[PDB]
DNA sequence: CGCTCTGCTCCTTCTCCCATCCTCTCGATGGCTATGAGATCAACTAG
DNA sequence: CTAGTTGATCTCATATCAGGAGAAGGAGCAGAGCG
């Protein structure tokens, strides 16, 4: 057995299975337990956070540490697609646990409140969804749970969503968040996460915003003066120091050499609008509705959505071989058709992502127009069939492409049977696409992976790409280093309706640190 | 106190355009600025902005 | 002997009000405030 | 009983001159006691 500082042992076989960084993570979780703090397992997608959590919980039950003797009744809140993934991982890794699911699919077949009661009174692991946490907080919080692991806990990133207020009703100190992307659009999301794991560290959202968000952000705009850049660097250093004890975030570059992962490519293709797609886009930017948007008369969202549809495919105006969603009318589908042709002859399996359900239907009709065998999983596919679908795709290689929405098909699912992944359409949120692309290059991928991001050149999509590069830079300023290069590629303004087709410290280290911080 | 609909009836014009009362427009302004003030006190805002 | 406490006057706001009932025409009024993905669920529509 | 499809419902997330008349407050101030 492996033994840690006070009384915490993890079984020798369970421990031997882990990697060096995973056992570092099990350690870190248990210092969090000792200090009665929460934290964010921020190791990026695919590194294995389910295994660190399960190993730590198993060593918590196995060590019989002292209210609760060992492990108490814990709740794991996760996206609906991975509840059964969690159950599978628990049953293979630590079978002695009783792992219930709190869902319609579930396995119970009696009153759900009864399930919650029983798990509270027999110290099981209740795996529920964020929707259920919102809906049943009346029952989920009357039982003094021992851990409140939130998987993909960045669903707590809005401090005002009902799910957020619900998840912040657990009285327990041992709050954990699993999210390889615990910052997606801005620092308010980081505050919300840290307000769940440790309410006070970052202050009230007033203080956090004024002290960190306005400074750290205002030093990333292209036009930022040097003084304000230096203020942003200082504030980023302070924020990283403050959140260092409670974030554990390992990347696939400090581990990759120790993990035997295959190579990775991240190409970004700049597709070209077709003449008819260009004509629709030109007539929409020239339309009066856009003019009303630019004057503040009408909401920007309508025009943004229209432009995104146009770059996805002209399904606005549905133009035989002229049925709805014909691939040749969109440049990105021309690129996708060529890529699928080459990859099919290369005997390879592809992972085709899309933000939109309608576009996913168009791509399904397109794939069936080809002879390609496919598999589809969007938010409409019943949850009870999602993990079988994933298992099917991973097991038998006759299935070529896997059609996924980034919201259900991203986010914690293991699809290493896939080898190629193309993100058909960008998202405003960078992390949606980060997780979608990380669905393939995970522990278990035995083949070289390349990710293709399709953007229509000179369209709204390039602007969304610029927005999410800016957001990613703001995120990297406070996750990997505070010395980030200012985003200079654009000013990120409301002229994204234009079509531009191309062609003891001894008081001296302490004082020295103070003079440093203040001189900045 | 926001009055009921009888005190501020939404009269339908010749077509389908429902015209709202002056009280309803004013209550719309009041609710707009009230929500705006609620978020500005809850999230980042300067003291002079709240004022 | 210097402070207080009147209380008188002049000005200044400030606010309220301005007959009853009746007929007709004429012009303006627009107000518009999205979208979609996911989850939940309950009812059929089959098995 | 068992899935599966289909609406409805709800959560969440994406972005930059020809008034008048009276009533109340305030201010300047003259003056009387009086400490
Ligand atoms: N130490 C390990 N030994 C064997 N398999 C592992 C190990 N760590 C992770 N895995 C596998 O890697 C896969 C991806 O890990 P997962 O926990 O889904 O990633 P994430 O950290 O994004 O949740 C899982 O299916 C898991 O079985
Ligand atoms: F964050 Be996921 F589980 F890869
Ligand atoms: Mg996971």
């Amino acid at each position: 057995d492996a033994e840690f500082d006070e009384g915490f042992k993890v079984p020798g076989f369970l421990f031997k299975k882990l990697f060096k960084y995973q056992q570092t993570g099990v350690r870190w979780l248990w210092e969090l337990h000792c200090q009665q703090a929460g934290g964010i397992l921020g190791d990026e997608m695919g590194l294995g956070k389910t295994i660190q959590i399960i190993a730590f919980l198993a060593g918590l039950s196995y060590s019989k540490i002292r209210r609760f003797e060992g492990l108490g009744p814990t709740v794991i809140v996760c996206p609906t697609t991975v509840m059964h993934q969690w159950v599978k991982e628990f049953h293979t890794w630590w079978p002695p646990f009783r792992v219930a699911i709190l869902h319609e699919t579930g396995s119970y077949t009696h009153k759900k409140e009864k399930l919650i009661r029983d798990v509270a009174h027999c110290h099981g692991i209740l795996i529920t969804s964020y929707s259920y946490i919102r809906l049943m907080q009346d029952d989920i919080s009357r039982y003094d749970w021992h851990y409140v692991i939130l998987d993909e806990g960045h669903k707590i990133r809005n401090p005002n969503a009902a799910v957020t207020l619900a998840c912040k009703q657990f009285r327990t100190p041992h709050r954990i968040i699993l999210s390889g992307s615990p910052m997606q659009n801005n620092l308010r999301e980081l505050w919300s996460l840290f307000d769940f794991i440790f309410p006070g560290k970052l202050g009230t959202l007033p203080v956090f915003m004024e002290q960190f968000s306005v400074p750290i952000t205002m030093g990333g705009y292209s036009n930022a003066s040097p003084v304000q850049v230096k203020t942003a660097y200082k504030c980023a250093c302070v924020l990283r120091d403050t959140i260092n004890p409670y974030l554990l975030r390992r990347m696939k570059s400090d581990v990759k050499m120790s993990l035997s992962l295959p190579d990775k490519n991240e190409q970004v293709l700049f597709c070209r609008l077709t003449d008819e797609q260009h004509k629709v886009y030109q007539n929409f930017v020239d339309s009066k509705e856009v003019y009303r948007i630019l004057n503040g008369e009408m909401q920007i969202f309508s025009g943004l959505i229209a432009l995104r549809k146009i770059c996805n495919h002209p399904d606005l105006f549905s133009g035989e071989e002229d049925q709805f969603g014909y691939w040749k009318r969109s440049g990105k589908m021309i690129v996708v058709e060529s890529l699928l042709k080459i990859w099919h002859k290369q005997g390879q399996r592809v992972l085709l992502f899309s933000q939109s359900r309608q576009m996913l239907d168009i791509l399904e009709v397109f794939l069936r127009a080809q002879k390609y065998t496919y598999l589809k999983m969007d938010g409409t596919t019943t949850i009870a069939s999602r993990q079988p679908l994933i298992t099917r795709y991973n097991e038998d290689t006759s299935i070529f492409v896997f059609l996924l929405t980034t919201r259900v098909g991203g986010l914690g699912v293991n699809l290493t049977g896939a080898n190629r992944v193309v993100i058909y359409d960008p998202d405003w949120n960078p992390s949606t696409d980060t997780q979608a692309r990380e669905r393939a290059w995970r522990i278990g991928q035995k083949k070289q992976v390349t990710v293709y991001r399709l953007l229509t050149a000179g369209t709204i999509e390039e602007k969304i790409y610029h927005r999410q590069i800016f957001k990613q830079f703001l995120t990297n300023r406070v996750l990997k280093d505070p010395k980030q290069r200012r985003f200079f590629k654009s000013n990120d303004l409301y002229e994204l309706f234009t079509l531009t087709s191309p062609d003891p410290l001894a008081s001296s280290s302490l004082l020295a640190k103070m003079r440093a911080r203040n001189h900045l | 106190p926001v009055p009921p609909l009888s005190v501020r009836p939404a009269v339908v014009m010749q077509g389908s355009a429902r015209n709202q009362d002056d009280l309803t427009h004013k209550l719309a302004d009041i609710v707009k600025i009230n929500n705006q003030l609620r978020r500005n006190e809850q999230n980042g805002a300067a003291a002079h902005v709240i004022a």
